[PDB]
RNA sequence: AAUAAAUAGUCAAUUAAAGCAAUACGUGGUGAAGUGAAACAUCUCAGUAGCCACAGGAAAAGAAAACGAAUGUGAUUCCGU
RNA sequence: AUCAGGACAUUAUCAUGUAGAGAAUAGGUAGGAGCAAUCGAUGCAAGUUCGCUAGGACUUGUUGAUGCGAAAGGUGGAAUACUACCCUUGGUUGUGUGCUGUUCUAAUUGGUAACUGUUAUCCAGUUUCAAGACAGUGUUAGGUGGGCAGUUUGACUGGGG
RNA sequence: GGGGAUGUAGCUCAACUGAUAGAGCACCUGAUUUGCACUCAGGAGGUUGAGGGUUUGAGACCCUUCAUCUCCACCA
């Protein structure tokens, strides 16, 4: 029968998901590990619930991700060939909010804490790793444009 | 004896027909079981309870 | 797996291989899939639970189907009354010379239809004839004392049928141009009369199986296959 | 108390139960054998005797997931056929 | 509960094949003689498939079109292509079952020890140790079972046996 | 009362699941020793349990029987 486990186990279900076993291996030896419960607050729909809700804001979480993280990977119109001096020091110091400047309205809103590059943000002539990540799972590389104005 | 202690319900005395149709008086006795069963967290009595008991126990997330 | 034709893949892609098709939509599509420029046979496969082992249940006889099946059939008569045999419609007649002509190796006929007199000259090249399949035979009456009505009907499209060593009987129904209803009333008349020519000691599901296919088609299994 | 809590346990107060008989009726559990079948094992005796539990002034049963074959009757109980 | 193994039908996986005859690998038996080619040949070298010990294809290429004589000759019980379908067999995991084989434990068990109720060999609770899905118990079904029970074990007969 | 399987040299057995019956033993002969035995090799010993049915192809596949066996059943 179907029952929840509320934390992870190797096989199975991982933290919050749902197994459908047979009464099988614990049962009266699950309810003291208390890994599994049958269901939340054991009531079948109240579990639907529950779990369905969680995983829904967990799920629209990863609809914006999604949507940042690709109008990213299609657009990435981001540009900035600021002046560089050359043999002079020239190179993509210019932090991140005036590459920014160029993000929402332009293109993709790009949130402020979704950008996470270091603390470079850019330090040569040339194009660098941009690491922007809409979750902790979706992993998102930018390399825009950069040279002389 | 051979009962249970949640319901009363117990053996049942019949016949042993054989071939010939022989009559000889048997009984027949409940699946008599060892379980312990919650009861607000305290009070977990080794109760000694039949298999459809203990099924409707189970069905009903233990509960008597 | 051998990589199929490219003209098979489309072929293969337009039947189902696991739906029960009925027949009507079966002769239907059967004549759609056919991808020559030639006029294709119709062919049928019934597998039967027989075993042809058994002498009770070896099926073999005759159908005549109500049209016919757009196949020329050059039949060759031999008896007294070759005038007949010519005005019913043979198309070669003659006595015991056709015989030394067919001994002498001349086969260019598909159909024997003979007396009950000849059998014994018939019977001495059993070898040549049996193995191309042109020896008469009572039960599909091609041994006849009436050799003229018989060619008639031969030529009208009557047809012998046959159990293989496995309990299937292969016919061809007609050509591919043939009218769809001639192909489904052709195919009706053969499934009746097997259903009539049940052998008492068959147990069970006498039909397993019932496949229609073209000479260079996919077989679409009939309505309730397998 | 083991053992923090809590139960087990201990103590106190209040309320009921015990038993009897009517050599008779009710319900339930358990339940033979003599005997007959001209033997006997199926069967009968007989769910009788006996044993036990619970009553009551009666008890039990009881308002259709029914009878049953029809333009049908419409809780249970008891008597005749 | 987990792990490993085969066993099973077998998911999924491709090879593999000669009565003779007929150059023919003919595994068979159906419709009936074609049908592929830069998705690329033929001839050869390098591997391998394989016993009919012949033959079979393939890939490792060259190569660039042939054809192809199993398209079309050919004999053969059986025949030619190609549509077939079934394949012979094994090939690997394999599927979900049971089958013996381990490990772990919470079920459960204890006529181990300890503490408490408790001035108490029982019982109950909590442990500890030892087992352990075994055992025990319930239902069902075989085997043995004068230990026990209910009965039978004829009539004629110069008495009966 | 069915269900299955078996029947092949005299004996013990392969069965040559149709493209035309073989091995050990029994027996004859030959070699073989001073003798016996042993030893080696040829030959002989087959109408495939019987009948029927099919095809071009069956002892071999099918039907019918015969004998044998193992199972079950086996309350007139
Ligand atoms: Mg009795
Ligand atoms: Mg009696
Ligand atoms: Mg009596
Ligand atoms: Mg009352
Ligand atoms: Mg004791
Ligand atoms: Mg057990
Ligand atoms: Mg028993
Ligand atoms: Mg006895
Ligand atoms: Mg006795
Ligand atoms: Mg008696
Ligand atoms: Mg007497
Ligand atoms: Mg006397």
């Amino acid at each position: 029968m179907k029952v929840i486990l509320k934390q992870d186990v190797s096989n199975l279900g991982k933290r919050f998901d749902v197994v459908d076993v047979k009464d099988g291996y614990a049962i009266h030896f699950l309810f003291p590990k208390k890994l599994a419960a049958p269901l939340t607050k054991k009531s079948l729909q109240d579990r639907d619930l529950f779990l369905k809700k969680q995983q829904e804001h967990y799920e629209i979480n990863k609809a914006l991700s999604h949507k940042l993280k690709e109008v990213i990977e299609q657009t990435e119109l981001h540009f900035s060939l600021k002046e560089h001096n050359g043999r002079p020091y020239g190179s993509i110091i210019t932090k991140q909010i005036i590459n920014q400047a160029h993000t929402k309205g332009m293109a993709l809103q790009k949130f402020m804490f979704k950008d996470n590059v270091r603390l470079g943000f850019g330090d040569h002539e040339i194009t660098l790793h941009i690491f922007e990540d809409t979750t902790a799972v979706l992993k998102v590389k930018v390399t825009p444009d950069n040279g002389v104005k | 004896a051979k009962k249970d202690q949640l319901t009363l319900r117990g053996p049942l005395y019949g016949n042993n027909r054989s071939h010939s149709k022989t009559i000889t008086r048997r009984k027949w006795n409940v699946n008599l079981q060892p379980c312990k069963v919650k009861t607000a967290d305290g009070k977990t009595t080794r109760i000694l309870v039949s298999t459809r008991t203990l099924r409707t126990l189970k069905k009903h997330n233990r509960l008597s | 797996m051998a990589k199929l034709s490219k003209k098979m893949k489309i072929a293969v892609g337009l039947v189902d291989k696991t739906k029960l098709y009925p027949l009507q939509e079966a002769v239907d599509l059967v004549k759609k899939t056919s991808i020559t420029k030639f006029n294709g046979s119709v062919d049928i496969a019934v597998s039967l639970n027989l075993d042809t082992t058994k002498a009770e249940q070896q099926l073999r006889g005759a159908i005549a189907f109500p049209h016919s099946v757009g196949k020329p059939i050059r039949i060759l008569a031999i008896t007294d009354d070759e005038k007949a045999a010519l005005e019913a419609g043979a198309d070669f007649v003659g006595g015991i010379d056709k015989i030394n002509d067919i001994k002498n190796g001349w086969l260019d006929f598909d159909l024997i239809i003979t007396s009950p007199k000849f059998m014994a000259a018939l019977g001495k090249l059993g070898k040549l004839l049996g193995t191309k399949g042109l020896m008469p035979n009572p039960k599909t009456e091609t041994v006849t004392d009436d050799v003229p009505a018989a060619v008639r009907a031969y030529k009208k499209g009557k047809k012998e049928y046959r159990a293989d060593s496995f309990g299937n009987i292969h016919m061809s129904l007609g050509r591919v141009d043939s009218a769809s209803n001639h192909l489904v009333e052709n195919a009706l008349a053969l499934l009746d009369l097997i259903k009539s020519r049940k052998p008492a000691t068959v147990k069970g599901i006498y039909i397993k199986n019932i496949a229609l296919t073209t000479t260079m088609g996919p077989s679409l299994k009939v309505k309730l296959p397998d």
